[PDB]
């Protein structure tokens, strides 16, 4: 039915114009652009004086990390915001209609993270335009893009699996800014100690929130066959556990 | 909308058992009762918020429904015109200006038409919640007590168009709420619910209204003149604590109040009146209620 | 208790403008206007949330104050009598047994008192919320709709009890409310508040002189009753081709109907026309609404 | 006045009640409890194979790291109860009940904080009985005392001042986490590289935050007398702000 089709492009649109639309969309870009943009021009032009050569492996390392970490709360927000305000029930009449809002907000997802990407290329594309160095590759760019969807799917994927089971907000926000920055932060200070250490490490190479989370602040993405396969499926069985429940619950 | 051998249960508690429904020939449907009986229970098993219900509900997929529970859902940040355009294209077919003008018009929304609604009152919210509702343009619309803050003149005049929306076009209206003075201007039949179950099933068509006469007395001597109006007259309902015994209409006040000198008790206030659903509801769930 | 010259603008929407308010020799006021005049705004400027008033409220520190304003507020995932003590200790004096005792058999939560206020209904919440207010032992009482969600018998036990409190306990009660039938039970005067100043007061107990009482009697039996009530009450208007004579409301029946049962007169019909609260508002709110 | 101290006293008593009857608040005891326990006995007792001998310098931090993070979380949690239900327009009508209501909130917090500092002296005690090694000292547990009191303290006034001025939660239990652990992750991966790093370095060690969060995680702890100056005056002026801020607030 071409109809529902119509009513799922219908919410992604309105949910993008209220994206587009609130200032603090603007309010973020023009803190993440100005603090990359003096921070790329204070460390590349001054701090070993060459003849003005920048390498631009730290601008984007660190424009994807701010990117990244701005559109994972943007999306987050975008994911609780009708349990925020409560209109949920109003959109859980019938099957077909608790089918086609899962669906809308996976494409919403997409969107949001094309968005993002096309955001980042024109940060970095400026800022070599202004500048002189070694441009980069646009295969890198379109890849990086791919990077930017898979992260933002799966994690947009397991918090509306979360917020869905548990219907509370404060949760979902605390649990995302926790899962992102525990790994990270707990793994340099406790798998050197252990005689199980190479073993746990080992490990920490096939579980998806570390290893998903830990290569975001290295500059280039380097994926095995098993890595991207088991990346894959996590994200297919989220979409159907969360099919399931969707056409079981009561509001 | 019809609903078979609905049975829903909370754990021990059971609160709906077996009920059956189906607008007959009615365009607005009343549905009565106490407070935590299970109605928003009973909306709710229809519009389709609950699937665990056990049974089944004969509804057809090609058919839309526009509700309103308990309390407005809206987005209070964004404005008036943006919520209704946006439920307008997310819930019915379309938006339509000339339509949604006309709403807005017969509501008397412009003024407030395009100030932000967390600056709305609960009487305004109400109003855009009646208005989303039938922005659907639905053949069912269900409403949870629509009149919770609006001035008599204001709910007068949403009766009034909803009226002329249910008979410019096809739609059949189900109003679950109190203040039955209210309900008893729009409504086709009406149906009264205790524990569970459709006890009456009252039906008022035209305005014919079967007047009746009131005599209050207190309650020592209400069991000697409820006894001595059913041992002459016909009589149709009493109310035991305010002491209320409605026989039907008398023209004539005579023969009630000789017989009641030989009898030396006396009525306090004696008057005739207009039947209404309020009277039958009591009549009805006094024997729970007191 | 008193209100002197306040003044209230939101950026250039202005609320209030220069009002006096004093609680004079009366125990239950009613607050009446339309929908989003302000009359929240007024009850939540006497009470003391807001703080930028620009004027004087003069407030004695060793009286307590009460309120419910717009929404219940309750601990939801804890249950009704652990928030009753918990807003008796910590607003009131104190907590005692037997008042709360009183007051829950009066109000009727004996069954559900134990269970979780999530599980609630909105008219539960409602009376949980007249009652937490209450638990306060306050000298001033400010409720903001306190009947928008409960059954009609729900309405006058509440509206009794509260009045019972009000003789058993010297208390001040405020009370803004529509469905002006359920206000007139237990009121003595109101005040009507339009476009941000009062601009009537009205006492009920004095009334007005278009009331009147329509006693009819035979032709013969006319000579001696209208002698009867000559020498007994106020005539203000007499004829006698109708057969009808005009004197002032009086609410009871008894001794005059007795009277005249002792000189053998037995009236052929009575009946009494008064002006309601709901024909008061509408002539006054007439002059902007018709 | 008495009488207002009796509220207060009983707002206090009746926070602690509800702190204590809950599951989650055990539910957390023992899985800290439980982790701590098993890493000790995995780890401790048979690295290096001596004669069961154990360095309880990774378990006192490890204890109380998890520990101030589950305080914390549970102080923001109590300092969000009254916004998140709504209650909290019952309390703030007149200028005595809001100043007992922010006095009764800081006994509050004082007596939450003293309360997890004696289960964290009750597990280690407990666990240093069972195991074999040095003792460690009062005095030492007596300063620690002194440390989550003023850590827990002005993290919790802080939030106070910062929900009251915006009347949001999620953003609050996501600004608690966001501020504990983005300062320890960000300082290695981008101080050590400037011409600046020197001097944001040392810079870092009179921010009251930066400090804070880095002695967090530390199994030693000995203060300067400038920091005991910055901390105690800026406990002293957020509490003279929330005063200020809530004599002036409207609903
Ligand atoms: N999880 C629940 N949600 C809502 N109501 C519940 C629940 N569990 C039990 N009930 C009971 O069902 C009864 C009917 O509730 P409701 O439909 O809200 O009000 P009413 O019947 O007055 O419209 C209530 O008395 C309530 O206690
Ligand atoms: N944030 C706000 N604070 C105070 N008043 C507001 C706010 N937003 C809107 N208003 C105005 O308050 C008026 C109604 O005020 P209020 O007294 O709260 O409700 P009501 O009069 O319906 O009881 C409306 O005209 C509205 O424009």
């Amino acid at each position: 039915v071409p109809r529902g089709s119509h009513r799922i492009l219908n919410l992604v649109k309105y949910d993008l114009y209220s994206i587009f639309k609130s200032p603090l969309t603007y309010l973020a870009i023009l803190v993440v652009s100005s603090l990359i943009a003096t921070q790329s021009i204070l460390m590349a032009n001054s701090m070993d004086n060459p003849k003005h050569i920048i390498v631009y492996g730290s601008v984007f390392a660190a424009a994807k990390w701010l990117l990244l970490i701005i559109g994972l709360m943007f999306v987050v927000k975008t994911i609780t915001r009708d349990f925020s305000q409560g209109t949920i029930q109003l959109y859980m009449s019938k099957v077909k209609t608790r089918v086609g809002y899962i669906i809308s907000k996976t494409i919403s997802i997409i969107l949001i993270s094309i968005l993002f990407a096309l955001i980042h290329y024109v940060i970095l594309i400026v800022v070599q335009a202004s500048s002189n160095g070694k441009n980069l590759a646009f295969s890198k760019y379109v890849d990086n893009l791919w990077f930017f969807l898979i992260f933002l799917l799966f994690f947009g994927l397991f918090l509306f699996l979360i917020t869905l089971a548990s219907q509370k907000t404060a949760m979902i926000f605390s649990l995302g800014v926790f899962l992102v920055l525990i790994v990270p932060f707990i793994k340099p200070f406790i798998t050197f100690i252990p005689r199980y250490g190479e073993k746990v490490l080992d490990a920490f190479d096939y579980i998806p929130f570390a290893y998903l989370t830990d290569k975001m602040i290295s500059s280039n993405f380097d994926f095995s066959n098993w890595q991207w396969v088991i990346s894959l499926g996590s994200i297919v069985i989220f979409f159907i556990l969360n099919i399931l429940y969707v056409a079981k619950k009561d509001i | 909308m019809k609903l078979e051998h609905i049975t829903k249960k909370y754990g021990s508690n059971v609160v709906l058992n077996d009920i059956d429904f189906d607008f007959g020939d009615s365009r607005i449907v009343g549905l009565i009762g106490k407070n935590g009986v299970g109605k928003t229970t009973v909306m709710k098993v229809m519009n389709g918020n609950i699937i665990k219900f056990d049974g089944k509900v004969d509804i057809d997929n090609a058919d839309n429904i526009g509700f309103l529970i308990e309390h407005p859902k809206l987005y209070d940040n964004k404005s008036g015109l943006y919520n209704l355009k946006l439920f307008a294209q997310v819930l019915g077919k379309g938006f339509d200006k000339a339509y949604t003008d006309k709403i807005i018009d017969a509501f008397g929304m412009r003024p407030y038409i395009k100030k932000k609604v967390k600056k709305y009152s609960m009487g305004m919210k109400q109003k855009l919640a009646i208005a989303v509702s039938l922005m659907n343009k639905p053949k069912f619309l269900i409403l949870d007590e629509p009149t919770n803050g609006m001035d008599p003149d204001g709910s007068i005049d949403v009766l009034t168009t909803i009226k002329s929306l249910v008979n410019e076009l096809d739609m059949r209206i189900l109003i679950s709420s109190h203040k039955l003075e209210d309900i008893e201007l729009i409504c086709d039949r009406a149906v009264f619910l205790r524990d569970g179950h459709f006890v009456q099933d009252v039906n008022m068509e035209e305005g014919v209204a079967s007047d009746t006469t009131i005599v209050t007395v207190d309650h020592k001597d209400f069991d000697r003149t409820e006894k001595y109006l059913a041992e002459h007259f016909q009589l149709q309902n009493v109310d035991k604590a305010d002491g209320h015994l409605m026989i039907n209409a008398q023209k004539n006040y005579q023969v009630i109040l000789k017989a009641l000198s030989e009898l030396d008790i006396y009525p306090k206030y004696i008057e005739t009146r207009k039947s209404s659903l309020r009277d039958t509801y009591f009549n009805i769930n006094q024997r729970g209620d007191k």
